[PDB]
C-alpha cells in the first residue's frame, strides 16, 4: 500500500490511468504517450 | 519484465 | 557514456530508439510493450 | 520534460 509515482513525470498512481513497473522505475500512460510522439515523429 | 501496477 | 533502457536493461546500441526523463531511461521496445497494455485494459 | 538519447 505504497505511494507509487511515474518516474518521468513524478504523477502518483491515483493521478493517472495506469502505471507500469519495470525492475526499479514506473512509466505512466501519459508520459507512454510522449514518448510515442517523439517516436513517431509528429506533433 | 514490465509488470502493471494500475 | 553508455546508456541503458531502466525498463529492460538493454544498451541504447541494442535497440532503436532510448528515450530518458530525470534518471530514468526507456527504449522503443519497453514503449511498444507499455502501448500493448494501455490498448490491453 | 524528456529528451532524446537516441
Ligand atoms: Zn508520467
Ligand atoms: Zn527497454
Amino acid at each position: 500500500g505504497k505511494l507509487l509515482y511515474c518516474s518521468f513525470c513524478g504523477k502518483s498512481q491515483h493521478e493517472v490511468r495506469k502505471l507500469i513497473a519495470g525492475p526499479s522505475v514506473y512509466i505512466c500512460d501519459e508520459c507512454v504517450d510522449l514518448c510515442n510522439d517523439i517516436i513517431r515523429e509528429e506533433i | 519484465a514490465l509488470r502493471v501496477v494500475k
